[PDB]
């Protein structure tokens, strides 16, 4: 875990998996195969 | 604690720790500013919170200055202080400081 | 306790040690125009603390032979901060302000100021059949000298100026006057430019004297505009 | 302006005073800028005599 | 829109489309969303339980690597670089660090300073010399000289370690007086127009302890950093061009390709050229 | 129905009939700065319709060997109408930008430009080791224009520039782009005159061209700031 | 009154005031205690939840720093400081951690210490040598000889340390007779008048255990102190002059400003010239 | 209703029509040794009022060039009363103090002294690596004056001083000043011919001024101890 | 935590958050915005 009394001098943290490629992939408003336009 | 805000060629000792004003002839006039420097050397530096900041690199948190006149009872008067965040040159006439 | 008073608006604060309470023109308080007296329907910028704040104009002497100052709002205060620059913006606007005057001196000294906020103060000439002209009204930041304040320049009386909102300075008693101005006007809003509300008047009824050390007596003036409001927005008429 | 009688003295004096409020952080500790030293203080040596 | 994603997403199995008012094959680029169609819609598919991992790329691990920020090598030998050096310390001098730490915009972490130490004799044996690191913060004062008082560091973090003992190593805690680091500043240093466009952590002063010895050495110091505990923001173009400097992002390019500011993918005969095509 | 969009911010608005839906930067709207995020702590002006509204730069013309253009934020609009003012009277400031860049021509041309907004877009100087300048950096409302825009004067590169907020206007399909960019900062506000949060930059990567009457065609960028909150009051530097 | 304070204090918004008899901003300097306004009251401010930590201020972190507090060089050679020396303890030698200890009037704490020894030739390499660092207490004998008997040190404590080895390491315990030190004392040592002002630990002895070899070597022993556990009382004026004994507060100041007896704060042209003003 | 004061100990009295509210160091409050805290195993003598009375020392006038003055405690009472003969046949003492600094003047006078209690005032020389010496030190109920009061005579600063307990007598404001001490050492008694526990410092940051009829213009320093406790009795240390 | 059998070999103590600056700040006997005097 962590003997040092300060949280940051902690090992890596490799847990995160969340993620939101959306908000680079589609940051357009309006959200199939129906024509985009 | 006390700034040395008189830190000026002529002054000696605890000259140094006071601002002499004297009855004016003009009107609005300017009678100092307080450079805000406590990294660099400067009125603020010798002062408890100088001091003692000194010891650190970053700060945050409101500082408050305070004013005593020594004049005599019978004086009166009316001054203004003003905080200038920073931007630009330190202003020197009233009607810029007021703002 | 009422000879002690601390104003804050904004930015700003002022304190003084000889008040004399503080007056509220016709008993109102400033306020925002409400819905059902609103006329403009743009939305408005209520500004706040970048308006509502203490502006300071520069001080004027007072001498033994004065005869008195005046200050039209919104004019004095038209070029002035972000007051000025909305004011410029806009074609319209609203507002109270809060007034200070402020004149200290020794307890060896003796002299009595009417600061009254006159509403309207139409302004006349002097032995002429001619209309004052536009340089003899705005004055802005500078403002203006009373010419024959004895009838506020206006063929009335200063013995009767008590009717308006007021407050004196006696130097044996007070070093400043506070008056609170609501927006007075018979409408909602106004175009800044061209119209002033009310207009502060300082007059000497009793002169400066003293036997002591002489020494130039100023007087100053501190006004806050107060809940501000503007509608119509365009380029600046700078 | 500075308003005084014949018997006051004319030029007056403001001492100003600062301080932090409780709102107030300070990090990243360092060594002070204000004191050095270039010689050993006087005794420092004979501490070891 | 957000979610978990532990491996790579799985594919279901797709069969024939002919629907009218449905063409999933066409997109709008100028929307400046990336295309959303999907191979069961571009093509048959089958069903496919996708097991392969996504860890590898976690920000975390492709940015948790330790690198070399710093280098300095100098005399270390009676001087009458004094036996000690200063640096002012940066993450732009070494293009490898500093191409994946400029893929981001913003980064918050906590770094883990490893320092690793070599001394070569200018034969008779390499002494077991031993090393203080000095950690002088924005507007302390930094080492005049080997023997300053400076180095009494009464305040400032001094590690002292020996040649002979693993690498020194301690973690510099995330540190900006923003939220994140700004890995690019588009602005100036100072109120005034004559600052520096663009980009201050402090000096880092190391020393040998040791006094000289009768023969000179020859003593250098390697300086790496492995972020930890991050978070980033915002990722960029990669950089393409060779770097310059390490006060700016002034470039030039190679002088023929790749990378050349006139091409960056080297050439070839023609647009209907096959580089490597398979010669059966 | 993605086609046609109405943008109406206090006294302006804007309509398109060619554009491409609509990009939210990163999928986030503008907002007002939330108590638990502050750290100035004086009460902000938020001006709303006079600064929140959209103020239109002058226009450049595509022409067929044109590298590119680009404008800084809040550079741009630091000395624009009520925004600019409210810029130089305070220290800090903050807001969100609804940006809109447009572009028509004929069914008979051809053309297309990427348009990005580039967060903290720090520009380099072409073979040298000197740093760009102060003039190089602020061009206010004129804005500049790429010397190598194939790397984005930075260099990366313009192929990969859609890593960030973007459009095009692909003259066969649409005439105008639309962004909604929020406060990008590691710092909840910011000091106006010396950092640029963002970079919008509009090149031609495929240059303008037809076989029909030729004509003079304009690119136009419309920027709205949003949610504007100043703090840091005091005279302005003009 | 007390209380624990983990963050920083937040800030409430605060609206208009124009209060008869509230005067918030006026104060009385005569009565001792600070300004009690607070920013609420001075200006309008917002709602600010701050949540800065305090924890770096903590007295406990303050002072709990390893600091320089004793060095010395010496010739290990045949003396035919006799390969060993003798250090009456003392923590008014080395400004740094002087001037902190000295921001308080009393403080109780357990003192780390930490010895660092280096070595240098008189090259044919660097011996790895044995030393002993032996506490004697006052009143107890110090040794005379590099091996007079008192090294077998029987009660007092010792600690064998290699050059090799890391740092020599052990903790003091607050060992005053009174509940605290006292970092300063207006009175005298004696009851006669003869005795001396102001300011007994005891003595650090070092030795080389080693017989001397062939040929010479300078070794230099470095003590670092690190006080825990501390309680602190009545804090002080910083120093400003120079220091100029270890025995007293004698000053003289520097030649010129700044810290002159004569002016603390560097001269700048009058009262009302900005020093750094910005020229835009 | 806090510039007015009396302070009752013993046989002594003292009323001031124009003080400060009145400073308890550490906001502490004096009190006799606890026997969780005792060291000493002889019954002590607590002579109550016989030594915890004000005494009133020579006075001393403020010149135009004054550095200021100062007074050790207990020192400065080790030879007064009845306080000073418990002090003369004990080998231990503890007590607070209740200080009481006065200087009146006109109106017309101006001056402002710090009025500050420095535990543990250990003094240095000046421009000399030597320590000082004992006459240099203990003065008695003469006390001494300041050669640098810039830096308190040891080589730090008057500007913080304030970090001590302390008052001011600012002239137009307030004629006295009070604080009060409790035991303030590291062991619950101590030996009063060779440790002072406090330093009464009075220095005039403001020199003395006024244009008026000359006087001489005296401050006067009373002290009282307060729970007065005496161990190891013998004969007298005349 | 101490594998030592002396208390004040442990390690440092970094949890005293308490403190009453009130004892330098405001040593006053007599304690809003009303007159101080
Ligand atoms: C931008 C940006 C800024 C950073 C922070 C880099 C911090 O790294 C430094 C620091 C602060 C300290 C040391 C350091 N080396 O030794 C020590 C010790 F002495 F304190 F241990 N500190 C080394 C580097 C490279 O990362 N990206
Ligand atoms: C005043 C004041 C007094 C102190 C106490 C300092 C104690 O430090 C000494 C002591 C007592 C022991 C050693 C010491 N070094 O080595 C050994 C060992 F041999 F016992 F391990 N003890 C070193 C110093 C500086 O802190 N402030």
């Amino acid at each position: 875990i962590n003997f040092y009394k300060d949280s940051y001098a902690a090992s890596a943290s490799k847990q995160d998996f969340s993620q939101d490629p959306s908000k680079f992939t589609e940051p357009v408003v309006e959200g199939a195969g129906a024509p985009v336009l | 604690s006390m700034m040395e805000i008189n830190n000026t060629d002529g002054a000696n000792g605890m000259e140094r720790l006071r601002v002499d004003i004297s009855v004016q002839a003009d009107l609005d006039q300017l009678l100092f500013n307080i450079p805000l420097d406590i990294q660099l050397d400067g009125p603020l530096r010798n002062t408890l919170v100088g001091n003692i900041s000194r010891y650190y690199t970053h700060w945050s948190g409101s500082l408050e200055m305070t004013f005593m006149f020594c004049g005599s009872f019978m004086a009166t008067g009316k001054l203004i202080l003003c905080y200038t965040p920073p931007g630009g040159s330190c202003p020197t006439t009233r009607e810029t400081a007021m703002l | 306790s009422d000879r002690v008073l601390q104003l804050k608006l904004g930015n700003s604060a002022i304190v003084t040690q000889e008040a004399a309470n503080y007056c509220c023109a016709y008993g109102e308080w400033p306020n925002y125009l409400p819905d059902h007296e609103a006329v403009a329907i743009d939305k408005p910028t209520q500004p706040e603390t970048s308006t509502d704040r203490f502006y300071t104009l520069r001080s004027v002497k007072w001498e033994s032979n004065s005869t008195g100052w005046w200050w039209k709002l919104p004019d004095a205060l038209n070029n002035i901060g972000m007051f000025g620059q909305n004011v410029q913006y806009h074609y319209l606007y609203r507002s109270g302000f809060l007034i200070h005057v402020q004149c200290n001196a020794t307890k060896f000294h003796q002299g009595a100021l009417l600061v009254v906020a006159i509403p309207e103060h139409q302004r006349g000439a002097h032995d002429t059949t001619t209309s004052p002209g536009f340089n003899d009204i705005m004055k802005g930041e500078r403002g203006g000298t009373f010419n024959h304040p004895y009838v506020l320049d206006d063929g009335t009386s200063i013995a009767c100026a008590t009717i308006f909102p007021h407050q004196w300075i006696n130097l044996r008693t007070n070093n400043s006057a506070t008056i609170v101005l609501p927006w007075m006007n018979v409408a909602p809003m106004d175009f800044p430019l061209r119209h002033n509300q009310w207009t502060l008047a300082v007059i000497p009824v009793v002169p400066l004297g003293t036997r002591t050390m002489s020494s130039v007596v100023p007087i100053t003036v501190s006004i806050a505009p107060m809940c501000c409001e503007f509608n119509g927005l365009r380029h600046a008429i700078t | 302006n500075l308003i005084v009688p014949s018997e006051s003295s004319d030029t007056c004096s403001l001492i100003g005073f600062i301080a932090a409020k409780d709102d107030f952080s300070l990090r990243l500790m360092r060594d002070s800028p204000d004191i050095g030293q270039s010689n050993h203080l006087h005794g420092a040596e004979a501490a070891y005599q | 829109v957000e979610s978990i994603i532990k491996t790579a997403t799985d594919t279901v199995k797709s069969e024939i489309n002919a629907e009218l008012g449905v063409v999933p094959s066409l997109n709008a680029v100028e929307t400046g969303a990336t295309s959303n169609t999907e191979p069961e819609e571009a093509i048959q598919t089958r069903t496919v339980i996708n097991q392969h991992g996504v860890s590898e790329t976690l920000v975390e691990n492709f940015l948790g690597r330790a690198a070399l920020v710093s280098k300095k090598s100098f005399e270390y030998k009676n001087h009458a670089h004094k036996n000690f050096f200063k640096w002012t310390i940066n993450t732009k001098s070494f293009v490898q660090l500093r191409r994946k730490l400029e893929l981001f915009t913003y980064l918050r972490f906590d770094a883990e300073i490893t320092i690793l130490t070599t001394v070569a004799v200018n034969y008779m044996g390499l002494p077991d010399l031993t090393l203080q690191a000095m950690f002088v913060p924005t507007g302390a004062l930094t080492p005049k000289e080997q023997d300053s008082f400076h180095w009494q560091s009464g305040s400032n973090a001094s590690v002292f370690f020996k040649i002979s003992d693993p690498p020194a190593r301690m973690t510099i805690p995330f540190m900006c007086i923003n939220s994140a680091y700004s890995v690019f500043y588009d602005g100036f240093a100072g109120f005034e127009k004559n600052g520096l466009y663009g980009i201050t952590i402090g000096n880092l002063c190391v020393r040998i302890v040791n006094e000289h010895q009768p023969v000179g050495f020859t003593v250098t110091v390697r300086v790496y950093m492995k972020p930890k505990h991050i978070k980033a923001w915002a990722p960029r173009p990669p950089r393409t061009m060779p770097y310059m400097s390490i006060a700016n992002a002034n470039y030039k390019g190679r002088d023929t390709a790749p990378n050349t500011l006139n091409a960056i993918i080297g050439n070839r005969a023609s647009v209907t050229t096959m580089p490597h095509n398979i010669v059966t």
